[PDB]
């Protein structure tokens, strides 16, 4: 009916809406990324992104790149520690912390899992407790020494 | 304690001392959880009026007037395992009676928590009550027998006295003994407490748990060690319920 | 080393109860410096 504009090629971990055959004039797509994923153009992360097609049949824009959902350092446990399930020490989406929790004077309550791994919403979580952190007890009646 | 034993270094960590800022000692004290000390309520007031056997705000001892010592071994002597410790606030036992001594428990905060190490960490809570006979530990820097002091820490091994036959022992001398208190002593006296004791814990070892727990502590008794009255301390499993009401303490 | 056998008294700074008898008294155990 217009002008026709190159087929879109999609971004890495991330959809094109609607996909069409052919796009033409006047014709606007939205981008968007996986779960655990925003998009980034320089430099901001948003959740979609757009462009529409323009008379001399060419995009508005080029495609942005799907940048994986960070959240930055797990906050510090007192009389704990942190252990990470990689040696590159990830902390972007879907990857696990262990609190551990200071030997042999202090241990967990409830004795939870103690797992944290990252939502999507770029957040460390517990299935257990949320963005709640665990709690360290002290151990009770365990002395060191017994009697001669 | 009266024909006591050296406490060896380090089997009983939590125990606590109650001095004046002066440094001279008057109770004892077991730590709960990262900053509670428990201890016997009379401990924790100066001697009311018998004009007026009530209690009041300015009867109390106050915060500023005392510290807590942690890991202590030495009744004067001082070392590198001590800690000295603020008041943050004191709380008695809502029940609790300066004359009849019933509910006579008391607990501490503490303005700064302690650094658990081996010589300094709590004690646990009775998780259920006790049977007839069984031995427990009692530890102080109280007046021994002949009255001199320890240059140490001392403690005794004794069995606990079933309910029923303390009472029938502190009766006909019209001396009222209730489910708040609890009874450790021999027929034939020789081992007790003394002058210098209260609030100084009674403890049980656990097994198959391996564990050590806060039975009671010490309350009052007639002389010290005298034959057919056995030392009376402050049950403890009886006001559980206020003590993690008001620390907030599970094990 | 008596008193009287009515019911509350302070012996120094620990608080007291005589029995039925004035001979013997159950006090607290704390101690005094007064």
């Amino acid at each position: 009916t217009g002008n026709e504009c190159p087929e879109l090629q999609p971004p890495v971990h991330g959809k094109i809406e609607p996909s069409q055959a052919k796009y033409f004039f006047k014709d606007q797509v939205l981008v968007s990324c996986d779960t655990g994923y925003k998009v980034l153009k320089d430099n901001v992360e948003m959740d979609t992104f757009q462009i529409e097609c323009l008379k001399d049949g060419t995009w508005s824009n080029k495609i942005p790149t799907c940048k994986i959902v960070d959240c930055r350092a797990p906050g510090e446990l007192e009389h704990g520690l942190i252990t990470f399930s990689t040696r590159n020490n990830l902390t972007t989406y879907k990857s696990e912390i262990k609190y551990s929790c200071q030997e042999p004077y202090y241990k967990m309550l409830n004795n939870n899992t103690g797992i944290y791994t990252c939502s999507a919403q770029g957040v460390w979580m517990n299935k257990v407790l949320g963005r709640s952190l665990p709690t360290c007890l002290p151990v009770c009646g365990l002395p060191k020494f017994s009697r001669k | 304690i009266f024909n006591g034993r050296p406490a060896q270094k380090g089997t009983t960590p939590w125990i606590a001392m109650l001095s004046h800022l002066n440094g001279q000692p008057f109770c004892g004290g077991s730590l709960l959880g990262s900053s509670w000390i428990v201890t016997a309520a009379h401990c924790l007031h100066q001697s009311l009026d018998p004009k007026d056997p009530t209690l009041r705000d300015s009867d109390l001892l106050s915060p500023s007037d005392f510290k807590i010592i942690l890991g202590k071994h030495w009744r004067l002597r001082s070392d590198e395992n001590e800690q000295h410790l603020g008041v943050k606030h004191t709380t008695l036992h809502p029940q609790y009676d300066p004359n009849t001594f019933e509910n006579d428990v008391a607990l501490v905060e503490l303005l700064e928590s302690p650094v658990l190490n081996a010589f300094v960490m709590p004690i646990c809570l009775p998780e259920g009550p006790q049977q007839e006979g069984a031995m427990v530990i009692v530890s102080g820097w109280g007046k021994q027998f002949l009255q001199r002091f320890p240059e140490t820490l001392m403690e005794i091994e004794i069995p606990i006295v079933d309910h029923s036959t303390c009472q029938k022992a502190y009766a006909p001398l019209k001396k009222k003994v209730t489910r708040d208190m609890i009874c450790a002593g021999e027929k034939e006296g020789g081992k007790d407490a003394c002058a210098g004791d209260s609030g100084g814990p009674m403890v049980t070892l656990n097994r198959e748990r391996g564990q050590w727990y806060l039975v009671g502590t010490v309350s009052w008794g007639d002389d010290c060690g005298k034959k057919d009255r056995y030392g009376v301390y402050s049950y403890i499993h009886h006001n559980k319920d206020w003590i993690q009401r008001v620390t907030g303490v599970r094990n | 080393v008596t008193c009287e056998p009515g019911t509350t008294f302070k012996d120094k700074c620990n608080t007291c109860r005589c029995g039925s008898d004035g001979k013997s008294a159950f006090c607290t155990r704390k101690l005094c410096y007064q």
